[PDB]
RNA sequence: GAAACUGCGAAUGGCUCAUUAAAUCAGUUAUCGUUUAUUUGAUAGUUCCUUUACUACAUGGUAUAACUGUGGUAAUUCUAGA
RNA sequence: UGAACAGCCUCUAGUUGAUAGAAUAAUGUAGAUAAGGGAAGUCGGCAAAAUAGAUCCGUAACUUCGGGAUAAGGAUUGGCU
RNA sequence: CAGUCAAGCGUUCAUAGCGACAUUGCUUUUUGAUUCUUCGAUGUCGGCUCUUCCUAUCAUACCGAAGCAGAAUUCGGUAAG
RNA sequence: GAAUGUUACCGCAAUAGUAAUUGAACUUAGUACGAGAGGAACAGUUCAUUCGGAUAAUUGGUUUUUGCGGCUGUCUGAUCAGGCAUUGCCGCGAAGCUACCAUCCGCUGGAUUAUGGCUGAACGCCUCUAAGUCAGAAUCCAUGCUAGAACGCGGUGAUUUC
RNA sequence: UGUACAACGGGGUAUUGUAAGCAGUAGAGUAGCCUUGUUGUUACGAUCUGCUGAGAUUAAGCCUUUGUUGUCUGAUUUGU
C-alpha cells in the first residue's frame, strides 16, 4: 500500500542511542484474510 | 514531575509527585494562569480546579509569565520584575528564564487551587494555618473589624502572648 | 577518527572532499584549513576521500600565521554545511564548513573554538567539548 | 485507532490524510514492516516466515511504537487528522 | 517526541520532517519544508507573507473567539486571625458594629 | 536590638602614564552662554467649588520586603509558587 | 522599446511551402538544472559557468608620456507622485 | 626467478636468518639472435573505460619455524575466495 | 515465437550463475610476559570501510503540472482576459524518476587442505601412516538466492455439435 | 445488467499566496466649477485596506462517491 514514518525508543544497551527516540521508515502491506480452498500433497522421488 | 499545590484560602501548601506521562500531559501547552480540571491529573483531585502559577524546569531556572515559548530565553531584567532582585541602584542584568508554556522539561509545576473538588486533600484542605501578622495601621484595623471612626482602636489591636517560661508576656 | 577518539561515530553525509577549504575555527593563528586527506577513509578507484562532522583530516594552512603555513597537520571537522541526518530523524546543517587544528592524539592547538560545534564532534573528542561554546 | 499508540491515544487509522497515494485506504488487517520491501504499490507480495532463528539482538528487540505519521503523502503534509488541521487553521469560507 | 514549529511560517514540525539550520551566532531555525526555508534564505519578511502565523497574528486575522469573554473566578472568605494571638478571641471581638 | 524597608554614600580615595603635538598643560581671561547634591543665609494666609441643605482634617488608599511556609538547580550574593 | 539599420513585438505586402500517423525504450543530436565540495577531472580549465548596459565614486607596476584603463575595486537603477 | 655441495657469516653455533668457490635448472611482462607469417595494408605509444585469467601472495583466513619473553618482526605451508 | 489434442491454473528442478568484504572503538586490561621500558589475544558490545539487491516515509535534485504568483518588451482601443519573444525571464512548485546527497535488507549447514593429533605395525624399541582414525582454513559441496531445459517433468480445472 | 464500467459533477487531499467585482475617512498627490468654504464639492492618483488563507489548479500513474448522463454479443481460430 505505502510507506510512512514511525517514532520509537531504541533499546540497544551500549549504543549511543540507547533509550533515545529514533524515527524509522516502515512499509505497510494490506493484508485481508486468505481463504483456504485446497490442499496439495508432495512425494519425494530420486528426481526431486 | 513534581506539582507544588497551594490552598490560598487555608494558607496550606504541599508538593505531590506524578509519574505516568499521560497524567502529566494534561498540563502540556497550557500557559501560566490557565485553569486545569483535576480528574485528568488523578482521581484524588476529582473536580479540583488548578490555576497554573509558575514553577522551575530542570537546572532550576524559574518560569516568567508573559513570555510564551516552551523554551528558555535570556532576557534583560529590571527592578520590580520577576526572577530578579537587583543588587545596585538602576542595575539591570541578563539572566536566563524558562517560558510560561508548560513542558516535560519542567522539574516542578506550581499550582493554586481555585475550586475545591468532592474529596479532601490531606495536608491542604484538612489543615489550616494562621495569618502571621495582624493590622497595624489605624484604618486597616477599622477595616479588619468594621468600626466607624468612633470605636477607638487601642483595644482592637491584636495581642500576641509569648512566654519567658514563668513570665507570659503580651 | 582513530587515535585518541574515544567513541564510535554513526555515519553522516560526507560534505568535505579533498581540496576543500574550511574556516579555521580555533584561535591559533591559522585562518583556514585545506584538506589533503581523511583519516581512516577507504579506497575506490577515482573516489575522493571526504570528511564529515567530527572526522580527523590532514590539512595545511592556506591563509594564516607564517609559522603555521607550508606544513601538514591534523585537524578536526567541527561544522558541516552538507546537511546530514541524525538518528532522531532531523536533517540539519551549519552555515559554514569549519575545523580546528589538532594533534594526532586529538588535543587542540588553540585555547578556544569560535562559533558553535556539532555534538557528534564534541561527543567524540573531549578537548573539543572542553573548548566548545554552544553545541549543536 | 489502527494508527494510534499507547503514547498517541488519538482515534485514527494508518491511512494518511487523503489516503495512501496511488493506492487507497486499508480497511482490513495489515502488516507494518520496518524499512522498505521489494516491489511497488498495489503489487501482490508474499510475506514469508524466516528460515533460520536469528539471535541478532537487533532481531529479538521487542519494540513498541510511540507515534505513526498519518500526515498526507500527496504533498508536504502538515496535519495528522482533519481534526488537527481544523484546530490549527480555523473556520473557512465553506464550513460552518 | 516534541512537535516543533517553523521559525518562519509557524507550522507544526512533526518528527523527522523538514530541515534544521544552525546559523553563525548559533541560533537555530527549524523549517517545515523547502518553501519556508527558501523564503527564509531569501530575506523574506514573514509579516509580509500572507499565509504565515506571524503575518496573521500581526494583522488580527480570524481570531474571533479568543477576544471573546470567558469565566474563571471564585469566592473565598475564610478567617485565620493572627499567629500567637488566639484565633478564637479574633472572631468574638470581631462582632463589629457598622 | 538581628533581618529587611527607607535615606545617604559608593562620581571621593588610591594606581598607572597607554593614548594625546594646538591637544593637554600654563599664565591670563569669559559666562550679558549655562548646570550645580550639599553647606550657609533668606523665602510660602491664596490649594475645594455654580459658591445653603457639602468636601475624611480628630489625619483618606494598597502593595510589598524582611518573616512564616511550600519548592526548583551540579553550581553564584540565582530565586519561583503561596 | 533602445545609443541603434542590434535583438524582441507589430502595420503594409507575402507566406503558411519543407512526406504523414502513433508512441515517448536504450543510445544519441540540440536545449537546460543540480545538494556539499570546487579543477581533486584532464596533456591542458577542453567544454561549461562567471562577467556584461548606464550614472556615480575609485583605479597599480611600468611607459616611447601618447598609454597601460571599462586597469583592479565599489555603489546605484522599477513604478508612481 | 628457483635449486644442489657447504668454506664461511651469524658472540658461541655451517644450514634460526644467510651463503662463497663451483654446479643443475626454470621463466618468456627484459634485451638480444633469427627472418617463418603478413608490404593489392592485421590502424603506431600512453591514458581513460571494462572484463577476465596467471601466481613467482602485498593484504585478509588457518597453520608450521625463529638467534619467537611480551609487542613487533622475519622464514615457511594450505591458499588467487 | 510455429509444432508435439485445445486452453487454463498450480507446481517440480536438470543444468547454469552466485557474494559479500575489510577496519576501529568499548570491554577483556594497563591484564598475561617482562628487571624495566613496554605490552597482547579468544568470548561479549557498539559502529565503520569496500561491495551488493532493493526502495522513495523523510531530506535533497529535477520541472512542460507551463499549477499558482511575479517581471520586461510589444500586439488586442481601455477594462477584464490574453497572443507573441525556438519552453521569453524569476520565486515557489505537487506527481514521477532519483542520491552513501536519502532509507532498508545482505542466510547456515557439511565435507576437506595445510597443520596438530589418536590408535599402530612395518622394525619385540620407536614412529600422526602403512591398515584404520580425531580436530581443522577467506577453500570446496550443500543450504539460501537468480534463470528454468523454448525438443526435461508432475498435479489440477474446463474442454466446442447446426 | 452490477460493492459493474465510463464521462462529468460533489467531497477529501495537494500547490500557490489572497481572484474578479465592489467599497473605503487609507494614499505621496493632482486637476476642474463656483456659493471661495469654520472637512466646499465633483471627480482622478502607483499603491493600501475590506469582503478573502481568497481565487485558481488538483490525475493526466492522488483519494473518495447513494448525484447526473451513457455504455454492455464486433472479429478470428482451436479436438485426444
Ligand atoms: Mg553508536
Ligand atoms: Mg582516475
Ligand atoms: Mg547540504
Ligand atoms: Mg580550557
Ligand atoms: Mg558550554
Ligand atoms: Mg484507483
Ligand atoms: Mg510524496
Ligand atoms: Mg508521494
Ligand atoms: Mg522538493
Ligand atoms: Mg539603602
Ligand atoms: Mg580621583
Ligand atoms: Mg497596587
Ligand atoms: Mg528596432
Ligand atoms: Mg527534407
Ligand atoms: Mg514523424
Ligand atoms: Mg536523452
Ligand atoms: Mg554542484
Ligand atoms: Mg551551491
Ligand atoms: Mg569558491
Ligand atoms: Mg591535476
Ligand atoms: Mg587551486
Ligand atoms: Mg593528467
Ligand atoms: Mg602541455
Ligand atoms: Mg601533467
Ligand atoms: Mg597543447
Ligand atoms: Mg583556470
Ligand atoms: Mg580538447
Ligand atoms: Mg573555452
Ligand atoms: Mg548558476
Ligand atoms: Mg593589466
Ligand atoms: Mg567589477
Ligand atoms: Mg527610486
Ligand atoms: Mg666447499
Ligand atoms: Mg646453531
Ligand atoms: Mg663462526
Ligand atoms: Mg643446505
Ligand atoms: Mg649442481
Ligand atoms: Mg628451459
Ligand atoms: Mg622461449
Ligand atoms: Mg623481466
Ligand atoms: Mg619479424
Ligand atoms: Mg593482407
Ligand atoms: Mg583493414
Ligand atoms: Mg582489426
Ligand atoms: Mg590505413
Ligand atoms: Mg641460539
Ligand atoms: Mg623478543
Ligand atoms: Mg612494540
Ligand atoms: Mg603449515
Ligand atoms: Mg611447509
Ligand atoms: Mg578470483
Ligand atoms: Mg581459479
Ligand atoms: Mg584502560
Ligand atoms: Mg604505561
Ligand atoms: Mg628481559
Ligand atoms: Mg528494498
Ligand atoms: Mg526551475
Ligand atoms: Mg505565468
Ligand atoms: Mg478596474
Ligand atoms: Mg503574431
Ligand atoms: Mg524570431
Ligand atoms: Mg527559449
Ligand atoms: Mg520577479
Ligand atoms: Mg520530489
Ligand atoms: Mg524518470
Ligand atoms: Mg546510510
Ligand atoms: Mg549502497
Ligand atoms: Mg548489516
Ligand atoms: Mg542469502
Ligand atoms: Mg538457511
Ligand atoms: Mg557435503
Ligand atoms: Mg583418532
Ligand atoms: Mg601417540
Ligand atoms: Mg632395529
Ligand atoms: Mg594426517
Ligand atoms: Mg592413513
Ligand atoms: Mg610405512
Ligand atoms: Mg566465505
Ligand atoms: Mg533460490
Ligand atoms: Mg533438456
Ligand atoms: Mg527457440
Ligand atoms: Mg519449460
Ligand atoms: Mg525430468
Ligand atoms: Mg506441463
Ligand atoms: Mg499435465
Ligand atoms: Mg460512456
Ligand atoms: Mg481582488
Ligand atoms: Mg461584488
Ligand atoms: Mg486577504
Ligand atoms: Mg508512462
Ligand atoms: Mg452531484
Ligand atoms: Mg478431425
Amino acid at each position: 500500500a505505502g510507506m510512512t514514518t514511525i517514532v520509537r525508543d531504541l533499546d540497544r544497551p551500549g549504543s549511543k542511542f540507547h533509550k533515545r527516540e529514533v524515527v524509522e521508515a516502515v512499509t505497510v502491506v494490506d493484508t485481508p484474510p486468505v481463504v483456504v480452498v485446497g490442499v496439495v500433497g508432495y512425494v519425494e522421488t530420486p528426481r526431486g | 514531575m513534581k506539582l507544588n499545590i497551594s490552598y490560598p484560602v487555608n494558607g496550606s501548601q504541599k508538593t505531590f509527585e506524578i509519574d505516568d506521562e499521560h497524567r502529566i500531559r494534561v498540563f502540556f501547552d497550557k500557559r501560566i494562569g490557565q485553569e486545569v480540571d483535576g480528574e485528568a491529573v488523578g482521581d484524588e483531585f476529582k473536580g479540583y480546579v488548578f490555576k497554573i502559577s509558575g514553577g522551575n524546569d530542570k537546572q532550576g531556572f524559574p518560569m516568567k509569565q508573559g513570555v510564551l515559548l516552551p523554551t528558555r530565553i535570556k532576557l534583560l531584567l529590571t527592578k520590580n520584575v520577576s526572577c530578579y532582585r537587583p543588587r545596585r541602584d538602576g542595575e539591570r542584568k541578563r539572566k536566563s528564564v524558562r517560558g510560561a508554556i508548560v513542558g516535560p522539561d519542567l522539574a516542578v509545576l506550581a499550582l493554586v487551587i481555585v475550586k475545591k473538588g468532592e474529596q479532601e486533600l490531606e495536608g491542604l484542605t484538612d489543615t489550616t494555618v494562621p495569618k502571621r501578622l495582624g493590622p497595624k495601621r489605624a484604618n486597616n484595623i477599622r477595616k479588619f473589624f468594621g468600626l466607624s471612626k468612633e470605636d477607638d482602636v487601642r483595644d482592637f489591636v491584636i495581642r500576641r502572648e509569648v512566654t519567658k517560661g514563668e513570665k507570659t508576656y503580651t | 577518527s582513530g587515535n585518541g577518539a574515544q567513541g564510535t561515530k554513526f555515519r553522516i553525509s560526507l560534505g568535505l572532499p579533498v581540496g576543500a577549504i574550511m574556516n579555521c575555527a580555533d584561535n591559533s593563528g591559522a585562518r583556514n584549513l585545506y584538506i589533503i586527506a581523511v583519516k581512516g577513509s577507504g579506497s575506490r578507484l577515482n573516489r575522493l576521500p571526504a570528511a564529515s562532522l567530527g572526522d580527523m583530516v590532514m590539512a595545511t594552512v592556506k591563509k594564516g600565521k607564517p609559522e603555521l603555513r607550508k606544513k601538514v597537520m591534523p585537524a578536526i571537522v567541527v561544522r558541516q554545511a552538507k546537511s546530514w541526518r541524525r538518528r532522531d530523524g532531523v536533517f540539519l546543517y551549519f552555515e559554514d564548513n569549519a575545523g580546528v587544528i589538532a594533534n594526532p592524539k586529538g588535543e587542540m592547538k588553540g585555547s578556544a573554538i569560535t562559533g558553535p560545534v556539532g555534538k557528534e564532534c564534541a561527543d567524540l573528542w573531549p578537548r573539543v567539548a572542553s573548548n566548545s561554546g554552544v553545541v549543536v | 485507532a489502527n494508527g494510534a499508540t499507547s503514547f498517541d491515544r488519538t482515534k485514527k487509522t494508518i491511512t494518511p490524510m487523503g489516503g495512501f497515494v496511488h493506492y487507497g485506504e486499508i480497511k482490513n488487517d495489515f502488516i507494518m514492516v520496518k524499512g522498505c520491501i521489494p516491489g511497488n504499490r498495489k503489487r501482490i507480495v508474499t510475506l514469508r516466515k524466516s528460515l533460520y532463528t536469528n539471535t541478532s539482538r537487533k532481531a529479538l528487540e521487542e519494540v513498541s511504537l510511540k507515534w505513526i505519521d498519518t500526515a498526507s503523502k500527496f504533498g508536504k503534509g502538515r496535519f495528522q487528522t482533519p481534526a488537527e488541521k481544523h484546530a490549527f487553521m480555523g473556520t473557512l469560507k465553506k464550513d460552518l | 517526541m516534541k512537535v516543533e514549529i517553523d521559525s518562519f511560517s509557524g507550522a507544526k514540525i512533526y518528527p523527522g520532517r523538514g530541515t534544521l539550520f544552525v546559523r553563525g551566532d548559533s541560533k537555530i531555525f527549524r523549517f517545515q519544508n523547502s518553501k519556508s526555508a527558501s523564503l527564509f534564505k531569501q530575506r523574506k519578511n514573514p509579516r509580509r507573507i500572507a499565509w504565515t502565523v506571524l503575518f496573521r497574528k500581526h494583522h488580527k486575522k480570524g481570531i474571533t473567539e479568543e477576544v471573546a469573554k470567558k469565566r474563571s473566578r471564585k469566592t473565598v472568605k475564610a478567617q485565620r486571625p493572627i499567629t500567637g494571638a488566639s484565633l478564637d478571641l479574633i472572631k468574638e471581638r470581631r462582632s463589629l458594629k457598622p
